[PDB]
Parts: C-alpha cells; sequence; structure tokens
C-alpha cells in the first residue's frame, strides 16, 4: 500500500533565480502588507472549511 | 436704464451647459482611475524595495 508522506515545494537556490525572473505577477498570496493578508484570512477560512 | 436678458441664461443651460456636464462626468471617471493607479504603484513600490 501507498502511505502519504509529507511533501512541500521549497526550491533549490540555483532554481530560485529563474523563479524570481518568471514571477512578475502582483501575487494575491505572497504574505505582503495589511491588504494582502486580509484577502488571505478569508481565503484561509474557505480552505479549511472545504477540507 | 440697463440692458440685460434673461432669455440668454436659460438657453445656455439647455444648450451649452449640458456639454460641460458630459465633461464633469469624465472627471468622475478620472477620480476612479487614480484609485487603481495609486494601489498599483503601491504594489510596485514593495516590489522595488524587495
Amino acid at each position: 500500500t501507498f502511505l502519504h508522506l509529507p511533501c512541500t515545494i521549497e526550491a533549490e537556490e540555483a532554481e530560485e533565480i529563474g523563479v524570481e525572473h518568471l514571477l512578475r505577477d502582483v501575487r494575491d498570496q505572497a504574505a505582503g502588507g495589511l491588504s494582502i493578508r486580509l484577502t488571505n484570512q478569508l481565503k484561509s477560512l474557505k480552505g479549511l472549511q472545504s477540507k | 436704464n440697463n440692458n440685460s436678458a434673461l432669455s440668454n441664461v436659460n438657453s445656455d443651460i439647455y444648450f451649452k451647459l449640458k456639454k460641460l456636464e458630459k465633461e464633469y462626468e469624465l472627471l468622475t471617471l478620472q477620480e476612479d482611475y487614480i484609485k487603481d493607479e495609486q494601489r498599483h504603484l503601491k504594489r510596485e513600490l514593495k516590489r522595488a524595495q524587495e
């Protein structure tokens, strides 16, 4: 059987440089200013609720 | 004495003032525009600093 084992995206450092280059979007979730995290807090409640 | 007409003001209101009124609607629109533009340079300001 196939058991779930924790995974996350973390990026290499050499990879990073290109990730920065190709992301030129404002980023709705990026963890910014007051504004960015009020949008998050709502998003976060509907995330959990569906789970 | 005097020389004035009242006819002229009233005419000016139907004719000429309505075309100025289209223009004041545009300054409303400008008002809206510079909210989104202010927010945008705020996003970019952060991006520059990073």
